[PDB]
């Protein structure tokens, strides 16, 4: 079986297997931070968007 | 990383379409004339063209139906974006991230957390500062003012520009003095991204150790930076000429130069 | 006329991969042939090429380079993979041609 | 040069004795040689109650005759350095001897004394009873066999061909002296036998010895009549014998074949050459010309696989058999059908050229010894009617090309309902419906 | 059109033999016979002979791993390598029109191997397999151990690479083994379905490598050991032997006849083999199933001889012992002047038949044309056979009961006897 | 042993044309398939509409 | 024998099978449409404007 | 490799969750509601948008 509930759980195994135990090159520069920012924007846009759609 | 890339390009196009229709919702002067020109683009497609415009509008000239099916469309796309983003990131994961030197980093990987989670939190608080400094202190700095004037079906504002992020294309569209050519050039101005992976000749992956590609690369950036300026100016000399140039310049640096200097560089390394 | 030499040596210092201690061959992007070639490298030549690289990455994360003294020199760059790779690409062209026949 | 050495080989002479027996041979300057009688009678000829007679007989054809009991028979053969041995299939039995060209005539008499005067001592019958019942316990642990039987068993289910050559357990436990007798009587008959021999022997001197010991007489028309067997029906089905405790799994897939007569059998064999066969010890490895062998090597698909074109009088079986681990049966099966479909749709001229040369060589290795040449002659008359020369075979094999292979494989393979036999830990391979759909669209 | 040629047989200045024979078959079969083998191995390079046998499809200075297989396959050809503790035989076989094609590779494989480090080490796991399939026949399990007990060196070397050495062989060991053994003086380029003027032109104009004996095998000392392998397996296989005769020696024919006199494997399917002393003798002793025969091996500087028994674990005792008395009784005049006349034919027969198959024939011409650069006629070999007296036979039978004995056995040996009880 | 194993009787289910153990099932194949593939071809035409 | 003629010419080749479904869907439509409309109009004689129509038309 | 049905990061999904999916051979018609429920969702969503546009 799987000891920790981070590597076995059908869901957390995902949050963990794609953003926490994910293998990343040790030398990625600031130019690699745009991925997340793009991601963050999406969530921020979507949120502020709904709020507006409600008016 | 072809698939990660191609889904990217798809993302870009989707974000563009989204931001466009959003900009139409407040139904201001740009809102309207933008809606009119962009949907009119299909009119360049022979036959099924003039019809394609009819759906787009839902009538025989921009009006209410266009505005409601646009709000629907805007409401929807973002999610499709979020959806595809998941795939983008999934294809990625097959290979792993690339790195500046462009040589395998298997000999040295690290756990995303806390290395990059912290680095991204920081990268966030940095972008966030000017974004908020801008939005709070100078709200309209980045946006066209025509949209403060309720749409007028009879008057096209004389200073009609698109939102800053589309200028560069608007610039190219205004280069080719032919309906279909301009349209094709416009399409290609973004769709050309699909060809990049295939126009790679260097035996190395990045430009870190390619000084000639670098210069060409930065020459290209300044190249777009110009088209943007051009897109924000009237269709009069000297602009018109400078315009056609930057465009011609854009497509050459990408389809002809890069792949050429690339090959050249290979020979200088003795490969 | 030592022109090509003059140029090559120039481009070599221009690239600057030597500032990290990498041989011209440590920078090759790993496509299919390169990957095969590397599997044919003798144990030691492979373990050295690995360190060179793991060391260059560590430099890059730190945002530094080697002290001028340790930089590889245009004439002391050992093309350790070049000959293997050429055979891999030659074995491949044979197959490719032989399957069209 | 090839072309010529082919036409030089001495023609095979044929002459029939008025009792129906046919004599034939190929004369060489070989000091030694082989002679045997090839009887067209097997298990397909057996009914449900006598299943395993042709086999219970093959066991006693060497334990002595009436003229000379056990020790006298064996001793008389051994002491002259001859080799007596034979076999029995679904529809073709045979007994042949290998010996010095000098004993050519003394042999013929021996052969004839087994096919006519088999002793059948009932002391021996209660011994060969326990012996066969034993050989079935051995043969049962031979996957390759357990599988081809099960293949027929379901491919021709409900008919004669669907029977094993060894027969049932109940039959062997109860078959009586009477039945074996009656089997020999009804089947071992002159018109249905063929005395074939090759090596350093005189066709004449052979035919003489024949007239002398191979003397049975024919009065009515019945005796000179060669019965025609009731046709066997091919059924697209499957039989799955599962046992996850066996080390590897065995799988066999086939469609109905044309049958000896049809010229297409040539093309089909060329086809089978393109796919060929493979097994764990082939040195060639990843470079083998057989696309399937390559994939097999590349992905570790199997331990071995083989194409096969088994022919019979009126029917046949055209397919393939592979052995693999439980966890790779699927992919193998997948790649396999894949290669069949390529046959029906996109075979090239390069593939066929090689296919032909590979066949030609297998065709010559067919005749590498006196026993083999004698086996060819025995089975050619009995099945193809006459004798088919290498020079001829070769002409037919050269006539084949791409278009031909495609048109023919499409004829017998495309969209057909195949017969499947799986033995072992076969869970990964599944659903007939699926395997069925693998029969169309490359 | 075609008829009868002559078995010609040249021998160039360097010691390379060329034995041809045009028999007009529609197929040729060329073959390079060499005096190499697992006996030239040392404790240091063990199994290097075995691997050299599998390394036949590897890239050579003239042809590539890929093109050798695809090249031979293209003409329905075939490549194969058979070897004994002291004899390797590389040989192709194609249709007459492709002798040239299949030759290049045969020449390239035996004379210009590269043994590239990678190819080589990617191949070494095959020794693991090849040796596992072969070792499925307990028959080959007791022979390994036999030769081990029967000797102290050279011939005592296993035919299949021992385990501990799997994956520890180098390209050097391969190279050095080829440079010091595949020397033109130890090589014979035979051939069938070919005209001598060609097979010759090739061997000369193309063949090369070093000449002269090179390294020589350390004469096989005799040991007389006893290796028992307890392993459960219900059937106990056993082989008891003693120094036999060498190849070509006089005392050989005698054993070959003492072989067929005691019984050398049935001649009648499901037979009882009456003409087999040993068989009949064992039968009159045990009740259950079994088999027993006359073992005879002829090596360059030595040989083996004795019997081999396959019996149930319980009746192993009686079967093996009964197998002995039956050999002593034959050492004490128990041989009829007739048993000797029949055994003489069975032997002329076996030989005469074994040469019908192209393989067996080329292997007849070869072996001889390599161990003497000659060729006895099938008429001269016939004389040597019957020139054996009823004495010679009874003598070989004695030499066995007297000499020191070796033994190998594997199965549930619980009921099998130790050499010091026979 | 595998010799005592036989394929049960599927007469209760066989199509009329391949019920007789002595007739080449091959003749009636073209039909048995043409019919079942015609049902499908129609379903496709019905859905296509 | 149509089933055989059909199978051999239409249903075998997975490419011709498609052409059949298209070519067929076309015919099936044009006919199934008239028929149904024909059935429906008939079931409602003199109630549809198609019928009344002539009373206020022209001629 | 071999088939592009089991390797492809996407098709390996259409295939690994609805085509090579291990299903009990005896599920009754009461198991058909899963898909009908699914189909509804897509049908509802589609007809819904069409309406949202007016
Ligand atoms: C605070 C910024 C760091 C200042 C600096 O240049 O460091 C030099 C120096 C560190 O020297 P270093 O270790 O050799 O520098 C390596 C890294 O560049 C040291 O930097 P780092 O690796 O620790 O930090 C990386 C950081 C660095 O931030 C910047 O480059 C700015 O970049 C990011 O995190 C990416 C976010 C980008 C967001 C921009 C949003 C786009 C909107 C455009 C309008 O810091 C100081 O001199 C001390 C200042 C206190
Ligand atoms: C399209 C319309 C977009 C509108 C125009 C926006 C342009 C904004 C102004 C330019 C911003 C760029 C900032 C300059 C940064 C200078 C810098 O750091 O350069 C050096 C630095 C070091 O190189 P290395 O060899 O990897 O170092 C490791 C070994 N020591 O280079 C880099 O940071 C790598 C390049 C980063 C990419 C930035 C390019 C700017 C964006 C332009 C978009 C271009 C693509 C085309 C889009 C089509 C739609
Ligand atoms: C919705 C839009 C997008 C989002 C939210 C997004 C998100 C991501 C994320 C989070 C990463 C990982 C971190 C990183 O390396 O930056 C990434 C990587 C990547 N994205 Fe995007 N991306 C988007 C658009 C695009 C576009 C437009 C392209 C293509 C023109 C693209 C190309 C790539 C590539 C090539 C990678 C691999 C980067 C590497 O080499 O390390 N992405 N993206
Ligand atoms: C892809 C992320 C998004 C982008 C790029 C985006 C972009 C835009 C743009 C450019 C405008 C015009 C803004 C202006 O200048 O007035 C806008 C407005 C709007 N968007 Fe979005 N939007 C996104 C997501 C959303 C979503 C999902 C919703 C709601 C669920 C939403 C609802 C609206 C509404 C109601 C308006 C019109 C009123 C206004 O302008 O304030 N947006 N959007
Ligand atoms: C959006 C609503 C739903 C959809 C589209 C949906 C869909 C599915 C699908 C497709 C399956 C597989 C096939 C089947 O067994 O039916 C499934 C199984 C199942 N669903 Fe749902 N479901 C929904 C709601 C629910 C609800 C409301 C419950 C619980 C009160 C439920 C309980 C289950 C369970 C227990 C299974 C396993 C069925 C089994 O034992 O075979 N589902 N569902
Ligand atoms: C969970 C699936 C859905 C359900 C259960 C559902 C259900 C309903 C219900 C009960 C109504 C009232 C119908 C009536 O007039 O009696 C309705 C109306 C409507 N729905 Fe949905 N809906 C679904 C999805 C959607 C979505 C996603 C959209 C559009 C993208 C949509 C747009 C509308 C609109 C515009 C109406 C109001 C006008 C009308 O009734 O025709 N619906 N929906
Ligand atoms: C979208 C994101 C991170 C998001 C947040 C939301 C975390 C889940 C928690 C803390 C934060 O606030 C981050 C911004 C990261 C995207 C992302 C990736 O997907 C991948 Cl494969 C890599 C290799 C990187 C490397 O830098 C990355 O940044
Ligand atoms: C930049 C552009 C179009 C961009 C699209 C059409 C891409 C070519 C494909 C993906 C998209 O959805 C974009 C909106 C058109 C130029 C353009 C505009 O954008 C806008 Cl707002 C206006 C008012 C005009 C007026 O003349 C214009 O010519
Ligand atoms: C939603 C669906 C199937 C949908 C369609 C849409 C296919 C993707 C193609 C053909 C169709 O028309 C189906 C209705 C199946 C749901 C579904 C499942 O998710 C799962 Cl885990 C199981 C075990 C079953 C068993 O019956 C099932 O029906």
């Amino acid at each position: 079986m799987a000891p920790n509930i981070r590597k076995s759980h059908p869901l957390l195994k995902m949050i963990n297997n794609s953003l926490i135990d994910l293998p990343a090159p040790s030398n990625i520069s600031a130019w690699w931070n745009f991925g997340s920012l793009l991601a963050v924007c999406l969530m921020t846009q979507i949120l502020t968007g709904l709020l507006l759609a409600m008016h | 990383y072809k698939e990660t890339w191609n889904t990217g390009v798809i993302l870009l196009l989707t974000l563009m379409a989204t931001a466009f229709v959003g900009y139409v919702l407040p139904w201001g002067q740009m809102s309207f004339w933008g809606a009119t020109v962009i949907t009119n683009l299909f009119s360049a497609i022979p036959y099924i063209g003039h019809t394609l415009v009819e759906w787009a509008w839902g009538g025989f000239s921009v009006d209410n139906p266009t505005l409601t099916r646009f709000f629907a469309l805007h409401f929807l796309l973002p999610f499709a974006i979020a959806g595809i983003t998941i795939i983008h990131l999934t294809f990625l994961h097959e290979s792993g991230s690339n790195n500046p030197l462009g040589i395998s980093s298997d000999s040295d990987k690290i756990p995303f957390h806390p290395y990059y989670s912290f680095k991204d939190i920081l990268g966030l608080t940095l972008m966030l500062t000017p974004f908020l400094t801008l939005a709070l202190f100078s709200p309209n700095l980045l946006g066209d003012p025509e949209n403060f004037t309720p749409a007028n079906p009879l008057v096209t504002p004389p200073h009609i520009k698109p939102e800053w992020y589309f200028l560069f294309a608007y610039a190219i569209l205004r280069s080719i003095p032919n309906k279909l050519g301009g349209v094709l050039a416009l399409a290609a101005s973004v769709l050309i991204l699909f060809l990049i992976p295939f126009l790679h000749k260097s035996k190395q992956r990045t430009m870190t150790f390619r000084p000639l590609s670098q210069t060409l690369f930065w020459l290209l950036v300044a190249n777009l930076l110009i088209l943007t300026w051009i897109g924000s100016q009237p269709v009069e000399h000297p602009f018109i000429i400078i315009g056609q140039m930057a465009s011609l310049s854009y497509f050459t640096i990408l389809l002809i130069l890069f792949p050429t200097i690339g090959t050249l560089e290979n020979k200088m390394l003795n490969y | 006329g030592r022109l090509m030499d003059r140029i090559r040596k120039w481009y070599y210092n221009a690239a600057g991969f030597n500032k990290y201690g990498l041989m011209r061959d440590d920078t090759l992007y790993e496509d299919d042939d390169v990957k095969e070639a590397l599997k044919r490298l003798p144990k030691d030549l492979y373990n050295e090429r690995m360190f060179r690289i793991k060391r260059a990455l560590d430099l890059s994360l730190k945002h530094r380079i080697l002290p001028k003294e340790q930089w590889v020199k245009y004439e002391e760059d050992k093309p350790y993979l070049e000959p293997y790779l050429k055979e891999v690409i030659r074995e491949r062209l044979e197959r490719e041609a032989w399957n069209k026949k | 040069t090839y072309a010529q050495t082919l036409q030089n080989i001495p023609e095979t002479n044929v002459t029939t004795l008025d009792n129906g027996l046919r004599v034939a041979s190929e004369e060489s300057s070989q000091p030694t040689c082989t002679v045997g009688v090839w009887i067209g009678a097997g298990s397909r000829y057996e009914n449900e109650k006598n299943n395993g007679a042709g086999y219970f007989v093959e066991h006693l054809a060497f334990k002595g005759t009436k003229k000379r009991p056990c020790a006298a028979f064996e001793k008389e053969v051994e002491s002259m350095g001859a080799h007596f041995n034979g076999y029995t299939s679904r529809e073709q039995t045979a007994f042949y001897i290998k010996a010095l060209s000098k004993d050519m005539p003394k042999v013929v008499e021996l052969l004839a004394d087994v096919v006519q005067n088999c002793a059948l001592e009932e002391s021996q019958i209660e011994k060969e009873r326990g012996v066969i019942l034993q050989e079935l316990k051995e043969m049962d642990n031979d996957m390759t066999n357990v599988t081809f039987d099960y293949l027929h068993a379901t491919a021709f289910q409900g008919t004669a061909l669907a029977r094993t050559v060894e027969g049932t357990t109940e039959n062997i436990k109860h078959l009586t002296r009477a039945d074996l007798a009656s089997y020999i009587d009804t089947h071992f008959k002159a018109p249905r036998m063929v005395l074939a021999a090759a090596g350093g022997i005189s066709h004449k001197e052979l035919v003489d010895a024949a007239r002398q010991h191979f003397s049975g007489v024919s009065f009515t028309y019945k005796e000179d009549a060669v019965p025609i067997l009731p046709r066997c029906r091919f059924t697209g089905s499957e039989i799955r014998a599962r046992d996850d405790a066996l080390p590897v799994a065995h799988v066999a897939l086939a469609v109905e074949g044309p049958g000896w007569a049809d010229p297409d059998n040539v093309v089909l064999h060329v086809a089978n050459a393109i796919i060929g066969r493979y097994d764990r010890t082939f040195g060639g490895g990843k470079h083998l010309s057989s696309r399937l062998a390559a994939l097999a090597v590349e992905h570790k698909l199997c331990h071995s696989f083989q194409t096969f074109n088994t022919s019979y009088s009126d029917t046949g079986l055209f397919g393939f058999h592979f052995v693999a681990d439980p966890l790779s049966i699927d992919d193998m099966m997948f790649c396999a059908q894949g290669e069949w479909m390529r046959l029906c749709t996109s075979t090239t001229e390069s593939e066929v050229k090689r296919a032909k040369n590979h066949l030609r060589s297998a065709m010559v290795a067919q005749l590498d010894g006196t026993t083999p040449v004698c086996e060819t002659i025995g089975s050619h008359l009995l099945n193809y009617g006459r004798r088919i020369s290498l020079e001829e075979w070769d002409s037919r094999i050269s006539a084949v090309d791409a278009r031909m292979v495609r048109d023919v494989c499409s004829k017998y393979i495309y969209d057909k309902c195949p017969a499947l036999a799986a033995v072992g830990p076969i869970e990964q391979l599944l659903d007939y419906n699926r395997i069925r759909s693998g029969m169309y669209w490359i | 059109c075609p008829g009868a040629e002559d078995l010609e047989i040249t021998k160039l200045p360097n010691g390379l033999i060329i034995a041809s024979l045009e028999n007009f078959s529609p197929a040729s079969r060329i073959g390079v016979f060499i005096k190499a083998g697992s006996r030239y191995e040392t404790t240091a390079n063990l199994g290097t002979a075995h691997l050299l046998r599998l390394a036949s499809p590897l890239t050579t200075k003239g042809a590539s791993s890929f093109r050798i297989t695809r090249g031979i396959e293209a003409v329905g050809g075939s490549l194969s390598v058979y070897s004994t503790r002291e004899k390797m035989t590389y040989c192709v076989e194609c249709l007459r029109d492709h002798v040239d094609t299949v030759m290049e590779y045969l020449l390239n494989v035996t004379t210009a191997p590269e043994f590239r480090p990678w190819e080589v080490t990617d191949l070494q796991p095959q020794l693991k397999v090849d040796k596992a399939v072969a070792f499925q026949s307990p028959q080959v399990g007791v022979l390994e151990n036999l030769h081990a007990a029967a000797y102290k060196t050279a011939l005592a070397n296993p035919l299949y690479c021992p385990d501990y050495r799997i994956g520890k062989i180098t390209s050097e060991q391969l190279h050095h083994f080829v440079q010091n053994n595949f020397t033109s003086a130890r090589m014979a380029l035979v051939g069938i379905g070919v005209k001598h003027s060609d097979l010759k032109q090739v061997a000369e104009q193309f063949l090369n490598i070093r000449s002269g004996a090179g390294t020589s095998s350390a004469k096989a000392t005799y040991w007389g050991g006893e290796i028992r392998e307890q392993n459960g397996h219900s059937l106990v296989h056993a082989a008891v032997v003693t120094e036999g005769a060498a190849v070509g020696s006089a005392e050989a024919n005698a054993f070959s006849v003492l072989q067929h006199v005691l019984g050398a494997g049935p001649l009648i399917k499901r037979g009882s083999s009456v003409t087999s002393k040993l068989y009949q003798g064992v039968a009159k002793a045990t009740t259950q199933p079994f088999d027993a025969s006359a073992f005879n091996v002829n090596y360059s500087d030595s040989g083996l001889f004795g019997f081999y028994t396959i019996s149930q674990a319980a009746h192993a005792g009686e079967v093996i012992r009964a197998a002995m008395n039956q050999l002593k009784a034959a050492a004490q005049g128990g041989v009829t002047e007739e048993d000797v006349t029949k055994a003489k034919n069975q032997l002329k027969a076996t030989y005469l038949m074994s040469v019908e198959t192209a393989q067996g024939l080329l292997n007849e011409i070869g072996s001889e044309a390599l161990l003497s650069g000659t060729h006895t006629a099938p008429s001269v070999v016939a004389q040597k056979i019957d020139s054996v007296t009823s004495a010679d036979v009874v003598n070989a039978a004695k030499k066995f009961v007297s000499g020191k004995k070796s033994m190998a056995a594997s199965g549930d040996l619980g009921s099998t006897p130790f050499l010091d009880e026979l | 042993v595998h010799n005592d194993v036989t394929v049960p009787d599927f007469s209760a289910y066989r199509r009329e044309d391949v019920m007789d153990a002595t007739t080449s099932s091959q003749t009636s194949s073209e039909d048995r398939k043409g019919f079942s593939y015609l049902v499908t071809a129609t379903a496709c035409v019905a859905t296509a509409y | 024998a149509l089933l055989r003629q059909a199978y051999s010419a239409l249903f075998r080749r997975t490419s011709t099978f498609a052409l059949t479904v298209v070519l067929g869907a076309v015919l099936f439509e044009r006919a199934f449409d008239q028929g149904a409309d024909a059935i429906f109009e008939h079931l409602n004689e003199g109630k549809l404007w198609k019928h009344i129509k002539h009373k206020y038309e022209a001629s």
